[PDB]
DNA sequence: TTTTTTTTTTTTTTTTTTTTTTT
DNA sequence: AAAAAAAAAAAAAAAAAAAAAAAAAA
């Protein structure tokens, strides 16, 4: 926890939610399996 | 000849190796030290003398006020053992020490004190040992577990492997004291010697051996000798011996008296030493380049300058050689070096050497001590001085002094508890010795570097501890010292002791919880050797060295029993006849050879004597002398075994079990069964539950008699009578008159303990296994204890078992059982439940106990008293009402039964602050106590009063008899009828005198136990009365609860099927229970099929008894037989004729064996193919042991002959109840919004990582949305969920995890700006 | 203050997390220092309270280990998450069951869909306060129960164990209401749980919503996992009682009731069997029809007389149409079912697979009960050459032991030279035994006498490859070889005994040296397997297939693998 | 949801950045992280402007 | 005599829960 | 009597990485 912290504090970095273990956190479908089609929905959007 | 409470079923046994030690009191580990631990012993000598006098007497530095010691003494404890258990205080016992102070006047040191004055100071108390060999603690019952600590000394290691990747090897040495600043020596792969303390940085060695008051010159002398070249008109003549030659390549020609003895380029073979020997060449001729290579040892200066010509540990050339050769300095001593035999290791460190002088090596020391200070002279030298040299933070034991004259190979024993600058130096000495070859590192894993710590020592550690605090306190208040206006009862604070050894006896990594579910588990439990607790290691930091079984194990540690997994060797428990030498080490017993007859004396052998002799194995052929019958028998002798003559070796094993523990010495056929598999078992069997009714096992070890015995289960009797009067709660013993003292004559009574909670919950109950009117031998069996029966231990059942698999019930190593099994009551075990209500006080009112509650069915009501409280026997069920609490405001909070439990309210406590109103139940069970003491006292004193009495009858019988005069009056006076002079009329006072004296006692006693019951139970400060309810569950086998054998062969009961499917012989009888076959081959423990044969013999024999009993076969034909079963072949220990059994006792023998013939078998020296198949002859049954069998469903026969016997399988303490749990919604956490985990709080299981992964190793992701967002985290989700729910939509709505949000404010918390986005 | 309540312990008193005492000591600090400020205290004093401020700071900040840690936010709340609608038990075994459902208590049923009975109670009207229903399930009104049937229908739950290693670890199953307290578990997908029935629990988890119903249907079904991602072998393969079963089934004897006639067909080869006029096995021309789709897609009849054995043809009518008779021609061991399987699979495609695992799980346990492959104690026997072989061993390393001793050899040379004599002696300790064991059976074919290979139980149970192997039967019968001292450093007195005879001590000690370090290395090799594991997933997490082809040329040679002897691995 | 603040009278240095190896602030001055500590303890000075 | 490279050494990570000391 | 750290057991084994010291120049 220590360093990547310190690191994304420091470079201001954003978060893109693009893998499978971030997006367990957010708590959103994983774009993995089935949830990946709901993706290719999302990013049709934009 | 046998105890005839054994002659009631004499075990059939088929050990042939005589035994020659019985088995020891196996509690003597702890018994014993316990002992050691409290008693008046002088001269301290390992007890509590012995800290006294290490830390008295007390005295302030000149004061002329010192503190001083006179004795101790243990009053009596408070109460009894049952009565803490049942209340909650500690077992414990007073510490009255008579204390003596005196003052002296200012200038008479030695003048004798102007005061003297001594008192009884009291501090705090201490637990005691219960005679089973435990402790009560908070009203549980707790042992401590021996430690096996690293024993103190020196101990040499190597560091070999991956130390820097090139193959160096290191060597480092240890100094551990067993108190006090360790000390470390290693070297590196520069060959430089370092130095550490408490593992802080590293320093080089020199620097502390200089830190004595040695010079650098003085160093040199002391670790090398000396070569001295001399200067004799030219080239520096050398004092050349041979002795320091080989191994040598002479690059110059060395020759003396004009004749070449060693040519150039020639390397000095033996022949040149023994040409230089021989011819006594001790002067030689050098020249000057072979001096450049030297080092000088000492320095120089010259006669005019006085200056260093040359410092010490420095290189010669030949301008160095004229600057020494000017002054006319006719010696030159150098160092010897040679890579091969002796290195340059000091010289180096001296060359790291920072400085010179003592200052600054003390300065160094202390900086690295508290680094970031400034150092100062006086406050170093003392640290350094009382880091090693002060009993204030030092001291090595009389083992650690043994220890290290061993290992440095000196001849005392016995030394100073300090190390000295002579010790530190031949450690250097065995340390450069090792590194130069001779000498070798110790293994750890050798016991004999390990040591067992008993409870008396760790006792004696804590209790140094808080007399060391208390000192201090006392110098402390001494500095205020005044003029004898006190008494010694201020300067001592019973806080510290107190609390030390309380701390250390509640919470401590070692003073585990006992396990109680068994005699078995205590008996093992306490018998258990924990390599974990402090100065032990750690699970963390132990490799695959530690655990593995050393090969010095043999005889002193069992290699099988060992918790399985997480800690595999670290908790080695300890073996049969193993017990502690005087210094801690293991010693085991070994029976003495002389030339060649094995003397039947026992001599008790250490960890490192055993390696000097050598041991010959136990299971050796000795024919009525101890004559080996074979020239060439296998024995071990140093690590290793192998096969030596007969007149080699001097000592035998004693029994060939000696090897194994009591936790698996009772696996029968242990020698049959791979080791795997016999440790799962070993493990297995103390996990067993006393079921409904022990039932012997038919295939035991022999052991079972010592371990129901000396488990302290079995109220086995102290004085050998008659059995007056029988019963389920009392059991009373007339004592025969010369086994009992003459005067306070009286009988004996034991109260049999009932049902009462164990400490897993199971039940603990003993029954009477005596009839009415029979006698007893001192020190047998009277009550058999839970899971025992006729004093021996029966945790399971016999059930006949047969081997087949039955329609894939017993796919894996599931076990069918038939519901026969269950209908006959035989594995239902006894649970027993504490429930706890606690009535305190607090703001807007105290807690009430009463029964009006608001807004409760009336049924609810019901079960209660006007109290508001259960009756003893009111089947409760999961959510009812036990004792109604109420908070003022008011409102209901009264204790209710946890869901999901039956119960049966067995017992109701109620213990009550002291000096409050006692309530209506309350008083209730006042009363029966009340009544219950009053009653045994009563019959007490009335059996007492009708045995002196006639006492006095059979006195009477002569000297004045009156027969019409003795029944005209009462038993109100009895010694008013005549006699003549005669000292029975004084024996007749006596006795009057007597039976004043116990009518007087009978009522004190009566009004102590009055007051007792009367002062109610104190309590916790701040609580007002505590309720506890035992619920008592009854728990049958159902189709998930687990059951095994002994060999490991465990199993989940699987679907348990009606009598009629099961397979039946073709005599009819069902075959209780179907094991998996397959199981076996892969799993290597035969030895259950072996059992299952015998099992089947044994039962063979009992049906052929039993059948004959039935018809009237009187006597001959029983006996006849009886004696036929009993000798069966070869040689065996038994012996056992019928003569001696009158027939009444040969009824007894066969009524008690018509169940089966119990028999034994010695672990190793058991019964082999051929005997079993003698039994079975002496039976009906075939001979293979395999019998057709018919199978329950289609009612044809099975091809092929399966193995069906009778095998002892246990139940385990998992029952699927216990783990069987489900949650569809409850409460869930505080600080996050989850549901809990565990049973004990309704929670739900745990999605882990690991099933994350898992599921996002599939497609599938709503699954995983919705178990970690909406069924777990989301606080808005779950509830919208199950609103849907209810309306039958299956709709999810995301929202957000609520523990998302929590992380997010917690780590905005912090100085992170962290947010969200479009 | 939420996330750091002040929580009061069983009575009058308060024990909350250390972040109450750490914010008391910050804002007392800083308090003190203000003040101190205000009374204008000498530099040296304020500049202590400032030192110990910056302290208290320190510790109030390092909520590090709320957010570190294995009990972390991270790793303890967000990834592994207690759930709701969860539950778990002691498992246990069941034939009846098939593939596609397994069993569950009646208990856990209905305190799992709690919130379902509602819901369906309030829908059917039987009740209209949730209350009703409430109440009616704690009276276990049988009306519940037809509810339970209802929700259960077709509701897949996930059936998962303790160590989730591979993604099989858990598994989609139709539930089956069962009286007890176990869950009932398919035999056959216990190998792929590596679930071993001495204990183990297993927790049950619910889908709810129709998307996971469906995803838990259409993929986490056990009908849907019968190949394992690890490789194209089948993980259905049957594993040890069934196996034994079908191998009993079909294997020859030279002569036994029914031997030498004619089968019009399996039904009254069956009917034979059963009927008990004929053996279970005897070599036996019948009449097989077999069905092949070498057309395209098309099934051809093809039927004549097949050389076969009566239990051979009884197991013929549980094959689908499609595979071959040769198939089942075999001794059927463990190896050849798993290809039988796998053949089965690859030319019928998966419904036949499951139908046919069902089935052939059915007709293994039944015919292992008709057979009673019980294990006696005469059921392996010690070949008489044991005591004569080690005799002849022990003159060898005498022989060699007494040449050393005139100096003709070295330590090394003698023990190298007793080490290998041992093992010699051991591989002819092995042949005997595997001779007498596997053609043990010497019987009348009907005239003199032959040979065939044997009926002895437990060399039964180590050919079909059931349980054990050649490895494990050897120290069964035969002596235990050569166990290694603490180091790997083969003691020169190697175990002479076997565990059908006795063991004497020093051999018990020494098997106790080779089985401790097993154990042992079993315990923390699990425990590093499982962080090799963890850093593996973690390094592969992104990779999630996007594009259907890159269009890309460039690849890497693949060929077939050679050491400096045979192939270990074929390029196919 | 609602969060709070104290007002701190002497400023505080945050701490992940000072011992995070390398720290932040560390190489941000260009400072070895020895000195940076002892000046924030208390035990030394430095120059400013 | 200063400066770059490499080596060595020190320190910080990697799978059950707080009293004593000073002002 | 009130406020505050962990100096007050502990070390194994291995690895990553930072800081200091020692070659080896030109
Ligand atoms: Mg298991």
């Amino acid at each position: 926890t220590t360093r990547v912290l310190t690191e994304a504090a420091v470079a201001g970095k954003r978060d893109e939610l693009r893998g499978l273990k971030e997006n367990v956190i957010v708590g959103r479908l994983i774009p993995a399996g089935t949830g990946y089609a709901y993706h290719q929905d999302r990013m049709r959007r934009r | 000849v046998y105890s005839y409470t054994e002659k009631k079923r004499i075990r059939k046994d088929f050990g042939k190796r005589p035994q020659v030690l019985d088995v020891p009191y196996l509690l003597s580990i702890q018994l014993d030290s316990f002992q050691k631990f409290i008693e008046q012993d002088p001269e301290g000598q390992y007890g509590l003398e012995a800290a006294f006098r290490s830390v008295f007497p007390i005295q302030s530095y000149s004061g002329n006020s010192e503190l001083q010691y006179v004795s101790y003494r243990l009053g009596e404890p408070v109460f009894d053992v049952q009565e803490c258990q049942i209340r909650g205080v500690t077992y414990s016992a007073p510490l009255r020490v008579k204390l003596r102070l005196v003052i002296y006047e200012r200038e008479a040191p030695e003048g004798t004190v102007k005061d003297i004055k001594e008192q009884e100071v009291y501090m705090g108390e201490i637990p005691l040992m219960t005679d089973n060999g435990t402790f009560v603690i908070n009203g549980t019952e707790r042992v401590i577990v021996s430690q096996l600590h690293r024993s103190p000394g020196v101990f040499f290691d190597s560091d070999k492997g991956k130390t820097h990747s090139s193959g160096k090897v290191l060597y480092n040495a240890r100094i551990i004291p067993y108190r006090g600043s360790w000390l470390d020596f290693e070297f590196d792969p520069k060959d430089n010697l370092f130095v550490r303390i408490d593992r802080r940085r590293k320093l080089p060695a020199t620097i502390i051996l200089r830190a004595l008051n040695y010079t650098t010159e003085q160093i040199l002398d002391l670790f090398f000798e000396k070569v001295i070249f001399e200067i004799r008109d030219n080239k520096l003549q050398m004092e050349l011996v041979p002795e320091r030659l080989r191994g040598e390549t002479a690059s110059f020609d060395i020759e003396a008296n004009g004749k070449v003895y060693v040519e150039k380029g020639r390397r000095i073979t033996a022949r040149h030493i023994r040409q230089l020997e021989k011819d006594d060449v001790k002067l030689i001729e050098v020249p000057v380049e072979y001096i450049a290579g030297k080092v000088v040892a000492k320095d120089y200066i010259d006669e005019s300058t006085g200056e260093l010509i040359c410092a010490a540990n420095m290189e010669l050339s030949l301008d160095l050689l004229a600057k020494l050769s000017q002054s006319g300095h006719k010696r030159i001593e150098t160092l010897f070096t040679n890579d091969l035999d002796h290195g340059p290791y000091i010289s180096e460190t001296l060359r790291v050497d920072p400085t010179n002088d003592r200052l600054s090596a003390l300065v160094e020391i202390y900086r690295m001590m508290r680094p970031g200070e400034p150092p100062t002279r006086e406050a170093a030298e003392s640290l350094f001085e009382n880091l090693f040299f002060s009993e204030d933070r030092y001291d090595l034991s009389a083992v650690g002094r043994m220890k290290f004259n061993r290992s440095l190979l000196r001849e005392e024993i016995e030394g100073s508890g300090i190390l000295s600058k002579d010790d530190i130096i031949d450690v250097m000495k065995k340390l450069i010795d090792i590194r130069n070859g001779k000498g070798e590192v110790d293994d750890i894993d050798h016991l004999g570097n390990r040591r067992i710590r008993s409870v008396g020592e760790m006792a004696e550690n804590q209790f140094r501890v808080g007399l060391v605090r208390v000192e201090r306190a006392v110098k402390e208040r001494l500095s205020l010292g005044d003029l004898d206006t006190l008494m010694p009862q201020d300067m001592i604070n019973a806080k510290p002791i107190s609390a030390a050894v309380k701390e250390f006896f509640g919470s401590s990594q070692l003073s585990q919880f006992m396990d109680q579910n068994n005699p078995l588990s205590e008996i093992t439990h306490k018998r258990r050797i924990s390599a974990l607790g402090p100065g032990g290691l750690t699970r963390e930091r132990a490799g695959f060295e530690v655990r593995d079984v050393h090969p010095t194990h043999y005889g002193r540690v069992c290699p099988i029993e060992t918790p399985e997994g997480p800690n595999i060797g670290l908790i080695n428990s300890l073996s049969v006849y193993a017990q502690t030498n005087e210094y801690g080490f293991l010693e085991t017993p070994y029976r003495k050879v002389t030339d060649g007859v094995v003397t039947d004396e026992i001599h008790y052998l250490s960890a490192i004597e055993e390696g000097n002799y050598v041991i010959a194995q136990a299971n050796s052929n000795l024919d009525e002398e101890g004559h080996f019958v074979e020239d060439l028998v296998t024995c071990r002798s140093k690590g290793e075994s192998s096969l030596f003559s007969r007149d080699q070796v001097d000592y035998m094993d004693v029994s060939t079990q000696q090897v194994v523990s009591v936790g698996a010495s009772l696996i029968p056929f242990l020698e049959h069964d791979d080791a795997n598999r016999a440790l799962m078992g070993a493990n297995m069997q103390r996990q067993a539950v006393p079921t409904l009714r022990a039932d012997k096992p038919l295939v035991g070890t022999g052991m079972e008699r010592a371990v129901a015995v000396d488990s302290g289960v079995t109220a086995v009797a102290k004085r050998g009578g008659v059995v007056q009067y029988v019963d389920a709660s009392r059991i009373v013993i007339k004592v025969n008159e010369d086994e009992m003292y003459p005067g306070e004559a009286g009988i004996d009574i034991y109260n049999l303990t009932k049902y009462t909670r164990s400490n897993q919950n199971t039940c603990i109950n003993q029954m009477p296994c005596v009839s009415l009117g029979e006698p007893v031998e001192r020190g047998d069996v009277l009550a058999d204890g839970p899971s025992t029966d006729l004093g021996e231990l029966a945790l399971g059942q016999n059930m006949r078992v047969a081997f087949m698999p039955w329609n894939g019930y017993n796919f894996e190593d599931s076990i069918l059982v038939s519901e026969r099994v269950v209908q006959e009551d035989r594995f239902t075990t006894i649970h027993i439940q504490e429930l706890a209500c606690v009535s305190r006080d607090t703001k807007l009112g105290p807690e009430e106990i009463t029964a009006d509650i608001p807004n409760v069915g009336e049924a609810a009501l019901s079960k209660l008293d006007e109290s508001g409280i259960v009756y003893i026997g009111a089947e409760v069920t999961g959510g009812d009402i036990l004792v109604g609490k109420v908070t003022p405001k008011v409102k209901d909070s009264s204790l209710r039964v946890p869901n999901g439990v039956s119960g049966t309210v067995i017992d109701v406590q109620v213990f009550t602050r002291d000096g409050v109103e006692k309530d209506k139940r309350a008083l209730e069970i006042e009363e029966m106590q009340l009544k219950q003491a009053k009653k045994d006292l009563s019959e007490e004193l009335q059996i007492l009063e009708a045995g002196l009495f006639s006492r006095i009858r059979a006195v009477l019988v002569a000297g004045g008899v009156e027969a019409e005069k003795l029944d005209k009056l009462p038993r109100d006076r009895w010694l008013e009828l005549g006699l003549t002079d005669e000292e029975k009329q004084n024996q007749l006072e006596q006795l009057a005198e007597q039976y004043d004296e116990l009518k007087h006692e009978f009522e004190k006693k009566l009004e102590a136990k009055r007051r007792k019951i009367t002062q109610g139970d104190d309590l916790a400060p701040g609580v007002l009365k505590i309720v506890k309810v035992y619920l008592a569950v009854k728990r049958r086998i159902q189709p998930g609860d687990k059951m095994a054998g002994r060999h490991g062969n465990k199993g989940v009961i699987s679907k348990i099927n009606p009598i009629e499917d099961m397979p039946y012989d073709e005599n009819g009888t069902p075959v209780d229970i179907v094991l998996n076959p397959l199981g076996v081959p892969s799993r290597m423990n035969i030895g259950q099929i072996l059992e299952t044969h015998l099992g089947m013999a044994a039962k063979g024999i009992g049906d052929k008894i039993n059948a004959m009993l039935k018809q009237q076969q009187e006597v001959a034909k029983l006996r006849e037989f009886i004696q036929r079963a009993y000798d069966l072949g070869a040689d065996v220990r038994q012996k056992v004729d019928l003569s001696t059994f009158s027939d009444e006792e040969v009824m007894r023998l066969a009524e008690n064996l018509r169940k089966g013939m119990p028999i034994a078998t010695p672990v190793f020296d058991g019964a082999k193919e051929a005997e079993i198949k003698e039994l079975l002859k002496l039976g009906d049954l075939p001979t293979s042991g395999q019998i057709r069998l018919y199978d329950g469903r289609t009612g044809e026969q099975f091809e092929r002959p399966v193995t069906v016997g009778y095998m002892y399988m246990l139940k385990l303490n998992h029952l699927v109840d216990d783990k069987m749990h489900a949650r569809s919604t409850g409460s869930y956490s505080l600080v996050t919004q989850q549901p809990l985990g565990g049973k004990a709080q309704f929670g739900g299981q745990r999605f882990g990582e690991m099933e994350v992964w898992a599921l996002e190793a599939y497609g599938a992701a709503y699954t995983l949305q919705e178990m970690l967002t909406v069924k777990s985290d989301d606080v808005n989700g779950r509830t919208k969920m199950y609103k849907n729910i209810v309306d039958g939509n299956h709709q999810m709505e995301p929202g957000m995890p609520e523990s998302f949000n929590v992380l997010l404010k917690e780590i905005r918390s912090l100085g992170i700006n962290i947010e969200l986005e479009d | 203050p939420d996330l750091r309540p002040l929580v009061p312990l069983d009575g009058g008193r308060f024990a909350t997390s250390d972040l109450n005492d750490l914010y008391r000591r910050v804002i007392n600090r800083n308090n003190r220092l203000k003040r101190l400020l205000d009374l204008a205290a000498p530099d040296i004093i304020v500049r202590n309270e400032k030192r110990m401020l910056q302290e208290a700071v320190d510790a109030l900040l390092d909520l590090a280990d709320m957010i570190k840690g294995k009990q972390g936010r991270f790793r303890q709340n967000l990834l592994g998450k207690r759930v709701d609608y969860s539950g778990r038990s002691v498992i246990t075994v069941g034939p009846y069951l098939r593939l596609h459902q397994c069993g569950l208590p009646k208990k856990m049923a209905l305190e799992l869909f709690k919130p379902f009975i509602y819901g369906k109670l309030e829908l059917r009207g039987l009740a209209t306060t949730i209350k009703a229903a409430k109440k009616m399930v704690e009276r276990e009104e049988a009306v519940v129960w037809d509810i339970l049937d209802e929700v259960i229908r077709e509701h897949p739950v996930l059936l998962n164990r303790a160590p989730t290693l591979h993604r099989l670890g858990i598994q989609a199953f139709e539930p089956v209401l069962i009286e007890g307290k176990a869950i009932q578990l398919h035999p056959l997908v216990c190998a792929a749980y590596n679930a071993d029935f001495d204990g183990d629990q297993m927790a049950v988890h619910v889908p709810l919503t129709l998307e996971a119903q469906l995803e838990a249907r259409a993929l986490m079904m056990s009908t849907n996992n019968i190949l394992s991602p690890a490789n194209g072998e089948p993980i259905i393969v049957p594993s040890q009682d069934v196996v034994l079963g079908l191998y009993y089934m079909t294997r020859d004897c030279v002569n036994a009731k029914g031997e030498g006639m004619v089968l019009t067909g399996p039904k009254e080869a069956e009917r034979l069997y059963r009927s008990g006029l004929a053996s279970l096995h005897a070599r036996v021309k019948v009449r097989i029809t077999e069905y092949e789709k070498d057309a395209n897609g098309e099934l051809v009849a093809k039927t004549s007389l097949k050389d076969t054995t009566v239990g051979r043809a009884i197991l013929w009518m549980i094959v689908p149409k499609g595979l071959p008779y040769s198939i089942v021609n075999q001794a059927l061991g463990k190896k050849a079912i798993s290809k039988m399987l796998n053949t089965c699979y690859r030319i019928l495609g998966l419904k036949p697979t499951v139908i046919f695992a069902d089935q052939i799980m059915y007709t293994g346990f039944a015919y292992a009960a008709r057979s009673g492959a019980s294990v006696g104690i005469d059921d392996m026997v010690i070949p008489e050459k044991k005591h004569e072989i080690i005799s002849e061993a022990e003159a060898e390393v005498a022989e060699i032991q007494e040449q050393f001793q005139s100096g003709l050899v070295t330590a090394g040379e003698r023990y190298n030279k007793v080490i290998d004599i041992w093992a010699a002696a051991n591989d002819r300790v092995s042949k005997a035994m595997m001779d007498n064991l596997q053609t043990e059976t010497v019987i009348n074919r009907d005239g003199q006498e032959e040979k065939q290979v044997s009926f002895n139980s437990i060399y039964m149970m180590a050919d079909s490859g059931a349980r054990g192997s050649a490895a494990q039967i050897r120290q069964l019968a035969g002596m235990r070889g050569l166990m290694a001292k603490p180091d790997g450093s083969i003691i020169e007195t190697p175990i002479t005994a076997n565990f059908r005879e006795g063991l004497n001590v020093l051999q018990y000690f020494i098997s106790t040296h080779g089985a401790r370090k097993g154990l042992a290395d079993t315990a923390l090799k699990t425990a590093n397997s499982g962080y090799l594991t963890r850093r593996l997933v973690d390094v592969a997490q992104d990779l999630v297939v996007t594009e259907d082809d890159c269009g890309t040329h460039e690849g890497i040679m693949m060929t077939p693998v050679i050491e400096g002897g045979d192939v270990k691995e074929p390029l196919r | 949801e609602r969060m709070g603040h104290i007002e701190l009278a002497s400023p505080t240095a945050h701490i992940w950045f000072l011992k995070s190896l390398p720290s932040r602030i560390g190489l941000l001055l260009d400072m070895p992280l020895r000195d940076i500590e002892r000046v924030l303890y208390f035990e030394s000075y430095v120059v400013i402007e």
